[PDB]
């Protein structure tokens, strides 16, 4: 008939589909390149700029920017290339036939939603739309109605308690941590072995070793004794080049700045003492239920061990009685595209969009009485 | 952001 | 008024339904009544039906009753048929048919020849009398013709139907036989025990016979509708599954069926549910050998025989499946299992593709592609939905089997096709099965009052009488309630969706969405699970309590590329030959067929008979004024006599009026012209054209009218009688005295 | 009535009387009626006779002297002629229907007193002058 569009604007990827797939088809890095040297050859058909995939492919000639850092859009004309490349050309679906679902991460300047809404309905003519919370999603997408959702991309992290479907806005946190500032700090460990990456290009090549090469210790200590030790734990890898690499205590000592932000140089403390503060927030007679499930969420989440990590430090601050059950299923990446994709199916939700009558009549204001 | 951070 | 010393009432009675009574002393308008019986009674009120003057009852038309009432209807069935014996009466267009369940002469070619070719006014009511106006229909019109059988079970159908048929057969062939022949398996696979009847039909069944340009039989194509999968994993209480697998459990014995390793009818979990399995007044040890040998008489061959029972026997060992939860996330077989050893040994799949795939579920992505396991009762979901996908591809086959050998080659120029479709449905408990068959119902009596309302706007303009006195009273409300967004069954396929959905918080939703804003939706005083929806016909009760688990079809689409990939034998890959379809509900499967059904019959002019099973014990020729009020009110027949009492119901040409009524002119008035002496005189008794229109033929009167005249000219003509035997008797009396002074 | 009207309808009565204590039974009454040129209904003569029950309409017993106040109570064409063209147009009417409305309708009568009444008067096609009846019957 006609579907929803459901996108995801994230930090790194952006994912994209329609209501009720399976699984989003559009996925690409939510990158914009613009080549910074001298183009020789007159007429090979250089472009002002690439975007995802394409510059990826590139990105040797190239300065990459991310548009969203920090879930906030910092530079709009690059985002609308992005929303522009990925139902013109991604998804090849003209968008003024398809309502459109978008995501975002809670606490963050309302700004960011009047932006956001303008330019749906004003340039791309969209004839209704929603913007829906991002750890709120993650319930959708795994089957429940209550838990505390920990979910943490590139860019920010946040945990929400939700209770019968009710949410508890005051216990809300969100933390600045996650994703980006773990390679940021990979970098700089990884200069301490003598290996210098310098450049926007030279990231992505860190942001690979670390999806393939970090893991969590359960004991942190130990492990680092282990390393200091032995040689067994060093694991070596190859970059584009055929230079090859070797990375030892690194690889486990970069992902636990997860749970000990001082290393980084931040006040807060770690995801387990902001999801414990979180639970401590909400009144006694629920906590039962939040402990019993907790869902991680968003790739940030998907290192080796961290589900063991948190179950193991979460029953060290808890109460002692209780279970502590982390659920994290093998899909978390896209849990929020999941649920975003079961939600915009529903009937239910047909009266909740916005549509280009109300913001004709309206502006933009309406995107937060309506929205939550 | 705007003001207590970069973005 | 209208009652009076001498009137006659009918009264509610635990017997049957209404009782005659007169009344003993006139009526006025006190809370009292005094009743005369058949004696003594004394009623009140806090105004009884009046009864039909005694010429009118039996007229083989019940729109020509001038009271249109339960009782009325009821006393005019009850003595065409035990009296006369004339089992087919007129109600408005609808031909009404009553199961004698004892055969009769009356179908004989000569009296096929007396109906040929005459409409049906002309002829007393009878099955061939519809097929020779769709008949005359497809010839002046040039556009196809449908005719509708409603109906319980056991109601005569299926012989309606033969009848029906044999009639173009005779005024126009193997057909007949081919297609009678194939009822047997259709049977089979598609009858069900059901807690009121045996051999409930659980789906729409349609045949189309072919006629060229000279109007002579080519061929039938059969095509097939509304089928109702939901019972081939679940069954209520006193029910049975599909009749075949009984069929086939009681064959386990014989020498073929050995290879299958069935067991006994309860020692599968799709046969064991009912309670039930075996039937007193069937054996069905031998309706297996007729269900062979009409695939025989029908072509199939014998390798694809035993491969149908392959495929059948596949689903009965498949429900025994038997899931171990090992977390509360993730479940397994537990080791060498037994019921699915026997599957793929019977299916030709590996072991373990089987056993890993039944119990995970496979993601694709750019890239990248995640096994995840799934909860136990996902698993056994989709076991299920496994097993109804295989049922409802196989039925789809064999009936596309049985359609090569009815079709015939010759290119069909138009056709007039046949729709045995189940009636509105009523149980105790009511439940999503009786929810689908109620909303087809609905569509089916909104077209019906569409048609009906364009036969009286016609008839209208035949006389030339403004359509303004017509009404057309609409169940598209109720249709809105029960198919539209934000309607029952859009709620419900979205508590499949939901996390943690329940019929507890589907019923919640029900109440919020609904419970006040509509008017046809209502919640029963004391539950909170069950709710209420007013049909065309009645008010009906259904429990949320099971439509969940009914409603939630989707299937994997790795077991059926699992048993796509058999090459132990042909017909297993066969069905599937021809992915948004894998998920939908049942729900939303059967209101897609729906709209393929009332597309195919909107097409096509229809013609109605409704079948009724007039007692419960098949005594022949024996009726039962209850039994019949039921279905009486199940087909909608009371609803429709209801419809048109609203309305002009009683029709008289001038002729006929004034020669009824000449009684009630007085000469001064009467005219060499007819017409006009009618109309002066009925301006004279009757002192509202309101009650009554003139047509250019006709005089249309509202329900009343003529019963009032019956009961005017009645009395004048006793007022008359009397004073002519008061004369005669004291003239007698002068002679006798006369006599006494001799 | 007069004193000489008074006797006459005193004779006749008289005459009526078949047990010789003077009397008629109620149930004569009616038929005395008739006898002295009266046509009242059936219900007009119960009526006049106070409704009786059946055992005193039956054998209770009244002299001349009390049934003449009923006999004056009760005695205080072209109806006739529209009344039997109901049952008419060529001026005849059925000596069946005839005979089957007066046997089954209204304050019916026997098929002997409809024999007595009707002979002679309908022809061999079975068909009633009925002005000519009329007039004789009113005669
Ligand atoms: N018009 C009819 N004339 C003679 N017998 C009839 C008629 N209608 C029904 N029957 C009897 O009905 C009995 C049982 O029903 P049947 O006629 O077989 O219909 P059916 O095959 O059961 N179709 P269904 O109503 O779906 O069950 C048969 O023994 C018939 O003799
Ligand atoms: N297998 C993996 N292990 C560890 N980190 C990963 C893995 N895959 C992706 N990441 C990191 O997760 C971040 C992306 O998380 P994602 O949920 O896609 O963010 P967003 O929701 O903002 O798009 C990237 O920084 C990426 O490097
Ligand atoms: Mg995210
Ligand atoms: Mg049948
Ligand atoms: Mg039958």
């Amino acid at each position: 008939e006609t579907t929803a569009l459901v996108c995801d604007n994230g930090s790194g990827l952006v994912k994209a589909g329609f209501a009720g797939d399976d699984a989003p088809r559009a996925v690409f890095p939510s990158i914009v390149g613009r080549p910074r040297h001298q183009g020789v050859m007159v007429g090979m058909g250089q472009k002002d700029s690439y975007v995802g995939d394409e510059a990826q492919s590139k990105r040797g000639i190239l300065t990459l920017k991310y548009p969203i850092e920090h879930g906030i859009i910092t530079n709009w004309d690059d985002m609308e290339k992005i929303w522009h490349h990925t139902f013109y050309n991604e998804l090849r679906v003209a968008p003024e036939e398809h309502p459109t679902l978008l995501t975002e991460a809670p606490l963050n300047p309302k700004a960011n939603r009047e932006k956001m809404t303008q330019i749906m309905f004003e340039t791309f003519n969209v004839p209704a739309m929603y913007v829906a919370i991002q750890a709120v999603l993650s319930l959708y997408a795994s089957g429940r109605t209550t838990g505390i959702v920990l979910d943490s991309g590139d860019g920010v992290t946040h945990n929400v308690p939700i209770y019968e479907g009710y949410a508890l806005p005051h216990a809300i946190m969100r933390l600045d941590l996650a994703g980006r500032d773990l390679t940021d700090y990979l970098m700089k460990i990884l200069t301490e072995r003598g290996y210098s990456f310098v450049t926007t290009a030279e990231r992505e090549i860190v942001r690979d070793i670390k999806e393939k090469l970090c893991y969590v210790a359960l004991d942190f200590e130990n492990e680092m004794a282990t390393a200091a030790s032995s040689s067994s734990l060093e694991k070596s890898y190859e970059l584009p080049d055929g230079q090859v690499i070797t990375i030892g205590n690194e690889r486990f000592r970069c992902p636990e700045t997860l749970f000990q932000p001082s290393f980084i140089g931040m006040e807060s403390a770690g995801i387990h003492e902001t999801t414990y503060n979180s639970i401590m927030k909400c009144d006694i007679d629920i906590r039962k239920d939040l402990y019993a499930n907790n869902v991680m969420s968003g790739g940030t989440t998907m290192y080796p061990g961290i589900a063991d990590r948190m179950q193991k430090e979460i029953t060290a601050l808890a109460p002692s009685t209780m279970k502590i059950k982390i659920i994290a299923p093998p899909e978390r990446k896209y849990s929020v595209w999941i649920g975003g994709s079961i939600l915009a199916s529903l009937s239910t939700f047909q009266q909740m969009w916005i549509t280009k009558q109300e913001y004709d009549e309206a502006g933009p204001s309406i995107v937060h009485r309506k929205c939550f | 952001w705007x003001a207590x951070c970069p973005a | 008024e209208l009652y009076t010393k001498y009137a006659r009432v009918w009264i509610p009675d635990p017997e049957e339904v209404w009782k005659s009574a007169e009344l003993l002393k006139d009526y006025k308008p006190d809370k009292v009544l005094q009743l005369r019986l058949e004696k003594d009674l004394e009623y009140c009120l806090d105004l009884p039906p009046l009864r039909n003057p005694d010429i009118l009852v039996g007229e083989n038309d019940l729109t020509a009753l001038s009271y249109l009432h339960e009782p009325a209807v009821l006393h005019n069935l009850k003595v065409r048929f035990i009296d006369s014996k004339l089992i087919y009466t007129y109600c408005g267009i609808v031909l009404v048919a009553i199961n004698p369940y004892e055969q009769l002469p009356i179908y004989g070619e000569d009296i096929i020849n007396a109906y040929s070719g005459q409409n049906m006014g002309d002829m007393d009511p009878h099955i061939f009398a519809v097929a020779e106006e769709a008949y005359k229909q497809m010839a002046r019109d040039e556009r196809n013709q449908s005719i509708i059988v409603s109906g319980e079970s056991g109601a005569g159908k299926t012989v309606s139907a033969k009848y029906a048929m044999r009639y173009f057969a005779t005024v126009s062939a193997n057909v007949e036989e081919k297609v009678l022949a194939s009822n047997p398996i259709m049977e089979s696979i598609g009858n069900a025990k059901t807690t009121r009847n045996d051999n409930s039909s659980r789906f729409g069944k349609y045949i189309e016979i072919g006629f060229d340009k000279r109007y002579r039989i080519i061929g039938a194509n059969m095509r097939t509708y509304l089928l109702e999968k939901s019972r081939v994993v679940f069954q209520a209480e006193e029910e049975r599954n599909y009749h075949i697998f009984y069929q086939l459990c009681a064959s386990a014995a014989l020498p073929e069926f050995k290879t299958l390793r069935l067991g006994n009818a309860n020692y599968f979990h799709y046969t064991k549910q009912g309670g039930s399995p075996v039937i007193d007044g069937i054996d069905d040890a031998k309706e297996m050998v007729n269900t062979r040998q009409a695939c025989t008489l029908l072509g199939i061959s014998d390798s694809y025989q035993m491969g149908i029972f392959r495929i059948l026997a596949g689903i009965l060992h498949l429900g025994n499946v038997e899931f171990a939860s090992r977390d509360s996330d993730s479940c397994a077989i537990p080791p060498k299992h037994d019921p699915l050893t026997i599957f793929c040994d019977l299916m030709g799949v590996d072991y373990e593709e089987m056993a890993h795939w039944l119990c995970h579920r496979k993601l694709a992505t750019a890239t990248e592609t995640y096994i995840k396991p799934i909860s136990k009762l996902h698993a056994i979901n989709a076991r299920d939905a496994l097993a109804k996908h295989i049922y409802a591809n196989l039925f789809n086959w064999i009936v596309d089997h049985v359609n090569k050998a009815l079709h015939s080659t010759v290119k069909q120029h138009s056709f007039i096709g046949v729709l045995d479709i189940y009636g509105f449905e009523t149980f105790e408990i009511n439940s999503f099965e009786q929810f689908c068959i109620n909303y087809a119902n609905e569509k089916l009596q909104q077209q019906f009052n569409m048609h009906v309302f364009k036969l009286e706007q016609e008839e209208y303009m035949k006389e030339q009488i403004p359509w303004t006195l017509i009404d057309f009273y609409d169940n598209q409300p109720c249709i809105n309630l029960i198919e539209a967004k934000m309607g029952v069954l859009d709620l419900l396929d979205e508590e499949c969706k939901m996390p943690k959905g329940s019929d507890d918080t589907w019923a919640q939703k029900l109440y919020n969405t609904h419970l006040n804003k509509c008017a046809l939706f209502e919640k029963p005083r004391l539950s909170n699970k069950a709710f209420i929806i007013k049909h065309f016909a009645d008010k009906v009760e259904y429990q949320c309590e099971g439509f969940l688990e009914k409603n939630k079809d989707t299937v994997y689409e790795e077991q059926i590329k699992v048993l796509k990939s058999s090459k132990k034998f042909k017909l297993l890959p066969e069905l599937f030959q021809d992915s948004k379809e894998h998920k939908k509900t049942v729900g939303h499967q059967f209101r897609n067929s729906l709209h393929l059904l009332m597309e195919t019959l909107n097409a096509t002019t229809p013609h109605y008979v409704r079948c009724i099973k007039p007692n419960d014990f098949k005594f022949p020729f024996t009726f039962d004024e209850k039994r019949a009020v039921q279905q009486l009110r199940a087909c909608g027949v009371l609803e429709t006599i209801r419809i048109s009492a609203a309305g002009f119901p009683s029709r008289w040409t001038y002729q006929e009026f004034f020669s009824r009524y000449r009684v009630l002119m007085k000469q001064k008035d009467v005219l060499s012209d007819r017409k006009q002496t009618c109309k002066n005189v009925l301006e004279k008794l009757i002192l509202d054209k309101d009650k009554y229109q003139f047509g250019k033929t006709k005089i249309f009167f509202r329900a009343g009218q003529v019963a009032y005249l019956e009961k005017i000219r009645a009395d004048k003509l006793r007022a008359a009688c009397i004073r002519i035997q008061k004369t005669i008797r004291g003239w007698l009396m002068r002679k006798k005295y006369m006599r006494m002074r001799r | 009535f007069n004193k000489d009207q008074l006797e006459e309808f005193k004779e006749a009565f008289e005459l009526f009387d078949r047990v010789g204590d003077g009397k008629i039974l109620y149930s004569q009454c009616g038929d005395v009626m008739r006898a002295l040129g009266q046509n009242p209904t059936n219900a007009e003569v119960l009526k006049v006779l106070g409704n009786p029950k059946s055992d005193e309409l039956k054998s209770r017993r009244v002299d001349f002297e009390t049934f003449l106040p009923m006999l004056q109570a009760v005695a205080k064409y072209e109806d006739y002629l529209e009344g039997f063209r109901v049952f008419d147009g060529n001026g005849k009417v059925m000596g069946a229907e005839l005979r089957h409305v007066l046997t089954t309708l209204g304050e019916k009568m026997t098929e002997e007193e409809v024999e007595t009444v009707l002979a002679g008067h309908e022809d061999s096609n079975g068909c009633i002058n009925y002005e000519a009846f009329l007039k004789h019957i009113l005669s």
